[PDB]
C-alpha cells in the first residue's frame, strides 16, 4: 500500500525501462530471424548434398541388385 | 490391410495419384510448396494392424526478417501463412506467402 | 486529490500495457531461440546419415569396381 | 606437386592420429568440441599447387539464452556462441546472490553456461 503520488511515480518509471527493455528486445529478435534465415538456409543446403547421394547411392544398389 | 492414407497439410504423395494398400506399404511423400523437410525419411507406412504410421516430417518455411521509417507488429511468427500489421501508403498487412521455390511477404512496406 | 488518484489509474493501466508488450516479445524471443536450437540438433544427427550414405557410396563403387577388374582378368585369361 | 605437413585448424582435427604427400591426398577431419558441422566437405586435399585445399566445415555452436534476470539485467557483450561471455547486474537496491559472469562453454556434447543466472534479492 502507497500513496496515489507515489505509486504513479514508480509507474512512470517503469514504465520508462519497459520501454527501453521493449526496444532492446525487439534488435534482438531482429539478429534471432536473421539467425534462423541462415540456418535454415544450411538446411536446405544439406537435402541438396543429400538428395545427390541418395540419387548415387541409388544408382550404385541397382547395378548390383 | 490399409485404406486410403490420411491428408496432411504439409506433405502430398511424391509417386502415387490418390484404394486399399497390403501391410508394410512404404509411401513416399514430397513437403508441400512453402514447407522443409525436418526428418531424415518423408514416409507413411502400413503397419501390422492395418494403421498408418508416421511423424511430422515437415516444418513451416520462414519469410526474412521484415524496418518502417516513421512507422511493423509482428503478431505470431515470421512462418508460412503468418501476417505482420503495418505510421500510410500502401499496404497494412503482409502475409507469409510461397513465392518461386521459396516464400516470401505478400506486400512490400508501406510509405509511412 | 482526485487528480493523483487519476494519475495512477493511468500510469497502473500503462505499465499493465508496456509488462503486456514485453512479456509477447520475450516469449517470441524464447520461441525464436528454441526454432533455431531445433534446426542445429536436427542437422548434426543429419549429417550423421550424410556420413552413413557416403560410406555405402564408396562400398558400393569398391564392390563394383573389384568386379569388373575380375571379369575382364578371367576373359583375358580364357583368351590365353 | 608434393604437400607438407598440413596446416593446424582452430575449429577441427584431424581423423588419424608422414611427412611429404602425393597430389590427390585427402586428410578428413572432424569438428572440434564446441563447434558443428558447416558443410558437407570435411577434408584437406593436396593440390597441384602444394597446399592444400579446404573450406571453414566447421562453425561455433551457440548457446541458448540465458533468460531474464528478476530485477536485474544480462548483458550479451558479443553474442551466445560457443567461448562468449555474458555479465550479470542487478537493480538499484537489490543484491546480486551468484555469479556476475558466465561463459558458453562444453557441455556434455554440446554447449551451455558455466554458471546460472544469479538472484538479485532485496
Ligand atoms: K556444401
Amino acid at each position: 500500500e502507497v500513496t496515489n503520488e507515489l505509486a504513479a511515480s514508480v509507474w512512470k518509471k517503469k514504465v520508462e525501462e519497459a520501454k527501453e527493455k521493449a526496444s532492446k528486445l525487439e534488435k534482438q529478435l531482429e539478429e534471432a530471424q536473421k539467425d534462423y534465415s541462415e540456418i535454415e538456409g544450411k538446411l536446405e543446403q544439406f537435402w541438396h548434398d543429400y538428395d545427390k547421394l541418395e540419387k548415387e547411392n541409388k544408382e550404385y544398389a541397382s547395378q548390383l541388385g | 490391410n490399409c485404406g486410403p492414407p490420411p491428408t496432411l497439410s504439409f506433405a502430398a504423395p511424391m509417386d502415387i495419384t490418390l484404394t486399399r494398400f497390403k501391410t508394410g506399404t512404404t509411401l513416399k511423400y514430397t513437403c508441400l510448396p512453402g514447407y522443409v523437410r525436418s526428418h531424415s525419411t518423408q514416409t507413411l507406412t502400413c503397419n501390422s494392424d492395418g494403421e498408418w504410421v508416421y511423424n511430422t516430417f515437415c516444418i513451416y518455411k520462414r519469410c526474412r526478417h521484415p524496418e518502417l521509417r516513421n512507422g511493423v507488429e509482428i503478431k505470431t511468427d515470421l512462418s508460412f501463412g503468418s501476417q505482420i500489421e503495418f505510421c500510410l501508403i500502401g499496404s497494412t498487412t503482409s502475409r507469409c506467402e510461397v513465392q518461386d521455390r521459396g516464400v516470401g511477404w505478400s506486400h512490400p512496406l508501406p510509405q509511412c
